[PDB]
């Protein structure tokens, strides 16, 4: 089962990367972020055989997933909520470097300590899975509210897709970070250690890592293959 | 009443006389000429700086300077070799559908939905481009402009009429009529003594610039003609239409020699031009491509795959070293 | 009644034109495009030393 | 009509400071690069400073770097040269010259009328061998000037300029690169050369052509003029 | 760009680009709307804040932090098929209809079918304006709404008549993704711009939904 996902990870991501990279003109702000995510998950899927330096790039990619997905959400909020005030392509490569940059700052210890790993875990939970989720929730909630006051036939499908994306992110990421929180509390002295529970916890790490891989493989489907604009480029190329 | 019968029989005489001359097709005389092979041409420059779509383009006589007109109300003069912007002229009206570069390089002309053919002077003592004259008199939009000298310009309008102006005085020296539809383009003969114009009524006619008379009329297209250009030797011209075909007409023979239709092509032609030798016939379609046709055998010799939108103009340098194409994606690409 | 008066007049001018066989007319288009063939950069790619682009 | 007028010269004590003003009227001043060119009493032209369009670029000749500073005031259509410490070597007539740079432009076409300044008491070198050349009307004449490097460039453009200074007037441009006739001059003038040797030839000499001819190079700064050749009638 | 002059030429090029870019920014907050309709149909006095500026006539009124440009193509007297592609990028098509001109009604219907079904405008929303309610209300009493529409079957009351006329215009949609924001206006109606402003907001939101991939 793991082997099948690996090609699915490469196959799906490559096409998304290929189609956008084949564009002969500028790429909208959303399009650029999608391109970054495509490569980000592309690197992670390449690690599948090894886990089934390697660790270091893993941490860089995982946060790339969350932060970029957060980055896409904010852009959609600006375009749709305050649409009157942002009528106009705008280059956004500045922010992407930061999100990749924020990965590098946390990734340095991977190449390179109890307290050190503790700070790593604390930062990981604080600004890797919580803040991105809160940002996505707020932005997409406002988009939903505005669409309910909108008019047309596209509003309902947009609401359905938004709910689907947020639910998918939550259900595919929460199991890993919940367990990371549990282990954090354990190491901080809030719980008791035993061999069987430790083994179950490591198995939980394994299963949740597989689930995160599944979300990475699904990223192309939910952010690219559903859009109308993307499909016409695929049909053209 | 009777004149209608006289009109009908006259057409029959022309058709009969036209048919008698036809002995063998062009493809039948040139069947043993070796092909031209696969023409591979790769983009050399990418002139960007336009915001809106680009609707017209013309090459300077010296094969180095360019002029392009866009919908954003800017008229830019490019340096082809270095991709520098020599000039950028603001336009009174943002709706432009043509632009011409004078042979001498001193003037440049523009026009569009405003029904006015403006002429700008580039070699001014004050160092900035100024509007020397505004030519008015057409009652519809303006389709194409072409310079004969520094004091004479021939224009084509949607009024179903072309004209020959006198830039100095500003009046309309000679007016040409006979069309029954919008005139969509024209091209000047190399010796600047005749010119042809293709209209929306699916017919092109040859006109005597000095005399103000229609010397010939050519038919065969099923729809409107969008572009036209003379063969380099001045004895034939090719036309592009919405019928998704190009045709080659011969003035001396007064007929149609060959057709450049393909089963895979569905959309209409927007521009047409010949190469210096006259062996390649380049046309830009609405499928975001320009196809190179072997003018002597009706064989696609290649494709200039570029641009993300419709191709709206074509151009071949007088020395024949390059080809430029403009498209609605707001980019000009020079192909060598 | 008067609009078509000139339409017939024009056709008479166009109908009296001394034409030539297409066989000859097509041949010239073959002769010319062959003579001025060595001076066409697009048709025969030029050496990279002589290309301004 | 195009017009450049300068003012602010006079007599100043050594070490004093003055401000020269060149006020333009009759063209798009914002789009022209303006030069300062000085001519010591019967010595010959010498470049001083240059400020581009939008003040993006500035240069100076080594003789005055630091002491002179050049500034431009676009909204007011004015050019300023601020001189801090004046030696006795700076006494000269200063000219305000315009220049517009683009493909096929004429970058020295107009010169100001000039102002007089009095003070109380590596580089391409261009030489004009002959100092005087007597001649009578209707006789063909030739003027030549050499150079250190080959002005011919990769582009194929030979950067050399020919100026004519009539008695009591400011110079006037004749040939701007090697053979292009400046607008407004009679066609009788012609120019030719190759690499490092150039010549200006006149046919059907007229009575208004008596004066001094300077050959200038614009390949790379600092600009340098020739000593000058005088035509005597 | 090694040469001295060729360096100065490059500056001029960069300074030109700066002005081209900046003029784009100053001309980014303008919404382009195309005006269409039959003659004497109120297409000249939709909004009393005209500030106009043969050929093409433009009106550039501004309102609520947004610049509106209306392009009137009346008077061309040509075949639309050849200059219509010029306005392919307009935000919305403002259509005018006079409910008091029965004879011209069919001409208006014909125009709507072509404009709505043109391949270029397959995605541009239409802001339908129905003008002169009071004249319509007064004229219906003297002449029943049957002569122009023999197929009409409902009552001869104002509300039903106005409702039916709207349906005929909407019945020419024959396509999805394109929505029509119908409105009724009188001669003494100051709040016409407000209707354009809000409807433009919904059209823009529809586009961004396409660009952002949510649809």
């Amino acid at each position: 089962l793991y082997s099948l996902l690996f090609l699915l990870g490469l196959l799906g991501n490559g096409a998304v990367a290929a189609v956008l990279l084949s564009r002969r003109t500028a790429l909208s702000s959303t399009d650029t972020f999608l391109l970054h995510l495509a490569v980000a998950d592309t690197l992670l899927v390449l690690t599948l055989p090894l886990w089934a330096v390697a660790g270091a790039l893993f941490n860089i990619n995982f946060y790339a997933g969350a932060l970029l997905l957060a980055c896409i959400s904010f852009d959609r909020y600006l375009n749709i909520v305050h649409a009157t005030q942002l009528y106009r392509p705008a280059r956004v490569t500045l922010t992407c470097l930061a999100v990749w940059g924020l990965c590098l700052l946390f990734a340095l210890p991977d190449f390179i300590p109890q307290v050190g790993r503790t700070a790593l875990r604390v930062l990981q939970l604080v600004a890797g899975f919580l803040l991105p989720l809160l940002v996505m929730a707020y932005c997409y909630a406002h988009i939903l509210a505005v669409l309910l006051v909108s008019r047309g036939q596209r509003r309902l499908r947009a609401m359905r897709l938004v709910v689907v994306v947020v639910v998918a992110f939550a259900l595919c990421w929460t199991p890993y970070h919940l367990v990371v929180l549990v282990d954090i509390l354990m190491d901080l002295g809030a719980l008791a250690r035993n061999c069987g529970r430790e083994s179950r916890v490591d198995v939980a790490k394994s299963v949740t890592s597989g689930l995160g891989y599944m979300h990475c493989c699904l990223n192309p489907l939910l952010y690219a293959f559903v859009g109308v604009k993307f499909r016409e480029r695929m049909w053209m190329l | 009443d009777q004149l209608r019968q006289e009109a009908e029989q006259l057409k029959n005489q022309i058709r009969d006389a036209r048919k008698a001359c036809a002995d063998a097709t062009l493809s039948q005389i040139t069947n043993n000429i070796d092909p031209v092979g696969r023409i591979q041409m790769r983009t050399r420059r990418t002139l960007r700086g336009h915001l809106a779509k680009i609707y017209a383009m013309h090459w300077g006589t010296d094969s180095r300077l360019l002029v392009s007109a866009s919908q954003d109300g800017k008229l830019i003069i490019w340096d082809s070799y270095t991709t520098n912007k020599v000039h950028a002229i603001p336009l009174r009206s943002s709706w432009v559908m043509t632009c011409a570069y004078a042979p001498s390089g001193n003037y440049v002309a523009c026009g569009g939905l405003d029904n006015i053919c403006s002429i700008y002077n580039l070699k001014t003592r004050e160092g900035n481009v100024r509007v020397s004259r505004e030519l008015a008199g057409h009652t519809g939009y303006l389709s194409c402009c072409r310079f004969l000298d520094d004091n004479q310009i021939v224009t084509s309008s949607g009024d179903t009429t072309c004209a020959l102006w006198d830039i100095e005085t500003g009046q309309q020296t000679t007016t040409f009529t006979g069309h029954t539809g919008d005139v969509m383009s024209l091209s000047l003969a190399p010796d600047t003594r005749l010119f042809v114009s293709g209209a929306c009524d699916a017919s092109a006619k040859l006109w005597d610039v000095r005399e103000g008379m229609c010397r010939q009329t050519f038919t065969g297209h099923e729809s409107d003609i969008n572009a036209i250009c003379f063969f380099p030797n001045g004895n034939a011209f090719a036309t592009g239409s919405d019928d998704a075909t190009c045709r080659l007409f011969d003035l001396r023979a007064d007929q149609e020699l060959m057709t450049y239709s393909h089963d895979n092509i569905i959309c209409g032609i927007t521009s047409v031009s010949f190469s210096k030798s006259g062996r390649l016939l380049l046309a830009g379609y609405d499928d975001f491509n320009c196809n190179v046709w072997d003018a002597l055998k009706a064989d696609r010799a290649g494709v200039l795959a570029g641009h993300d939108n419709r191709v709206s103009c074509l151009g071949v340098t007088d020395d024949g070293m390059a080809v430029a194409t403009g498209s609605w994606d707001s980019f000009l690409k020079i192909w060598n | 009644i008067a609009q078509a008066r000139k339409l017939v007049e024009q056709l008479k001018m166009e109908a009296n034109i001394d034409r030539i066989k297409v066989s000859k007319a097509a041949a010239d288009l073959m002769a010319y495009c062959e003579a001025h063939a060595k001076e066409d950069p697009l048709l025969t790619p030029v050496p990279a030393s002589e290309n301004p682009f | 009509d195009v017009q450049l007028v300068e003012s602010g010269g006079g007599l100043v004590q050594p070490g004093g400071s003055r401000k020269l003003s060149c006020s333009a009227s009759g063209f798009a001043f914002s789009s022209f690069g303006m030069h300062w060119v000085r001519q010591a009493p019967e010595k010959g032209l010498e470049w001083v400073a240059y400020i581009s369009s939008g003040s993006g670029t500035i240069y100076y000749a080594d003789t005055v770097k630091g002491r002179f500073t050049i500034s431009r005031d676009d909204p007011k259509n004015t050019l300023f040269l601020q001189m801090t410490s004046l030696r006795s070597e700076d006494t000269a007539m200063y000219y305000c010259v315009r220049s517009i740079y683009y493909y096929g432009s004429s970058p020295f076409d107009f010169w100001g009328q000039g102002t007089t300044l009095t003070v109380s008491s590596s580089d391409i070198v261009m030489t004009q061998a002959t100092s005087s050349v007597p001649v009578t009307p209707g006789e063909s004449v030739s003027i030549s000037c050499r150079s250190s490097k080959s002005l011919l460039h990769s582009n194929g453009n030979t950067y050399l300029y020919w100026f004519l200074q009539r008695p009591g007037q400011s110079p006037q441009l004749l040939i701007y690169r090697m053979s292009n006739l400046a607008s407004g001059v009679p066609d009788r003038f012609s120019g030719s050369g190759s690499g490092t040797a150039f010549t200006l030839t006149i046919s059907r000499l007229e009575a208004e052509d008596v004066g001094v001819y300077y050959c200038m190079q614009h390949l790379e700064y600092p600009l340098t003029f020739g000593a000058g050749t005088k035509l005597e009638l | 760009t090694l040469s001295a002059e060729e360096r100065a030429a490059l500056e001029r090029s960069k300074a030109i680009e700066k002005n081209l870019k900046e003029d784009g920014i100053s001309a980014a907050k303008d919404v382009k709307l195309l005006l269409l309709g039959a003659d004497n149909s109120g297409k000249s006095t939709i909004v009393k804040q005209m500030k106009i500026i043969t050929g093409i006539v433009e009106t550039h009124f501004t309102f609520k932090n947004l610049h509106f440009r209306l392009f009137d193509v009346g008077g061309q007297r040509s075949e639309r098929k050849k200059w219509i592609h010029c306005f392919e990028d307009v935000t919305a098509i403002i259509f005018c209809v006079d409910l008091s001109d029965y004879n011209r009604m069919h001409e208006s219907l014909m125009l709507f079918d072509s404009i709505c079904n043109n391949k270029f405008f397959i995605d541009t929303s239409i802001i339908l304006f129905l003008n002169k309610k009071d004249l319509f209300g007064e004229k219906i009493k003297k002449s029943p709404l049957t002569i122009c529409f023999p197929e009409y079957t409902g009552p001869n009351t104002y509300e039903d008549a106005a409702a039916y006329i709207q349906a005929q215009f909407e019945s020419k949609n024959r396509s999805p993704n394109k929505e029509i924001y119908c409105h009724m206006t009188c001669a003494t109606d100051t709040n016409n711009a407000q209707v354009i402003f809000d409807a433009v907001t919904d059209i823009i939101i529809a586009n961004n939904l396409r660009g952002c991939g949510l649809y």
